[PDB]
């Protein structure tokens, strides 16, 4: 057949396999891309807590959390704790449009995790909260 | 201006005098060897102490790096010792008008109040002649202001070829503090 980047919905049964593993039983990488930090949460698709990573759980500081270094090297660190568990394909959740957006996924491929889809789930409010003002810098 | 967390597996120097969790003294091993016990038992290693001239680092759980912040936030919450002294400067000029005077006589008030150091510099007014007579009467006029709160650091000197004069200021000391309380009322209550 062809190819649709469109998820396949659980209730109607498919054919896409990975592993032998249906898309809801894959698990999930939450990666959320901050201005000052990029924090890394794999989970099993039963809310399982599988490995954490994080810039300053790697022995960075400051501003060099808000790098594509640190967010890679997080993500290389929680590639390698999941893959200790029998973690091989992952379904990336990503939230922010910080620095360590796209590079922490390049580290999740420098790990040994395969990603079978990208799914953005960034907070946007239809009007709720007011932000802080505008800055002067 | 440091923390304790971990490290990371990026170590900078080749040789560390590593630590085990339980405080057993591992002894000075290869860089390479270091990241090997962090995997094999999962630790993360932790900065002791920088002073010492060779490397020492010491690997612990995630919990033991919670555990000891958690009581650095306790010791310094009950004996804070943060004892910096900050610097403070002003530039004045001979002919400066009395009211901005007073203004910058009441702000040598909030930093003296503030422990902080305060060097008070005067120059030549703009083509103005004028001895250091007078222009070292300007620091007489100011730390009689602050009677018993300020005294001399330092004294007047002729920093620029005497073109300039420069002081520093000081909080009075405690005990110089009493000195000064007890000769007051001698002067006054005896009397």
């Amino acid at each position: 057949t062809k190819f649709s980047i469109y998820p396949p919905i659980p209730g109607e049964e498919s054919s896409l396999r990975w592993a032998g593993k249906k898309f809801e039983e894959i698990p999930i990488a939450h990666i959320k891309a901050s201005h000052n930090n990029t924090q890394i949460q794999v989970v099993s698709a039963s809310n399982e807590p599988l490995a954490f990573a994080s810039c300053g759980t790697e022995g960075f500081r400051n501003a060099k959390k808000g790098t594509g270094i640190a967010a890679q090297t997080a993500g290389i660190a929680a590639a390698a704790r999941a893959k200790q568990k029998g973690v091989i394909h992952i379904r990336v959740v990503v939230k922010g449009l910080g620095p360590g957006r796209l590079s922490a996924m390049h580290g999740l491929i420098m790990g040994g995790l395969e990603v079978i889809s990208i799914t953005d789930n960034t907070p946007i409010p239809h009007n709720g909260c007011r932000p802080r003002k505008a800055r002067k810098l | 201006k440091t923390a304790f967390s971990n490290v990371g597996r990026k170590i900078s120097q080749r040789v560390i005098h590593l630590f085990d969790e339980k405080g057993n003294d591992l002894g000075n091993m290869h860089r390479a060897n270091v990241i090997r016990l962090m995997d094999e038992r999962d630790l993360r290693l932790v900065q002791r102490n920088t002073s010492t001239e060779p490397a020492e680092y010491q690997l612990m759980t995630g919990l033991q790096i919670l555990q000891e912040r958690q009581r650095l936030r306790e010791m310094e919450k009950a004996n804070p010792k943060t004892g910096p002294t900050l610097r403070k400067e002003l530039i004045l000029s001979s002919n400066i008008g009395q009211h901005d005077l007073d203004t910058k006589t009441k702000q040598i008030q909030q930093w003296i109040k503030k422990k902080h150091l305060v060097q008070i510099t005067i120059k030549k007014g703009k083509n103005v002649d004028v001895s250091e007579n007078e222009m070292e009467e300007i620091f007489h006029q100011i730390l009689q202001t602050m009677p018993g709160i300020a005294t001399f650091s330092s004294r007047p000197q002729a920093v620029q070829g005497g073109k300039a004069l420069m002081c520093v200021l000081r909080a009075l000391s405690k005990n110089e503090e009493k000195a000064y309380k007890e000769t007051q009322e001698t002067q006054e209550r005896d009397t």
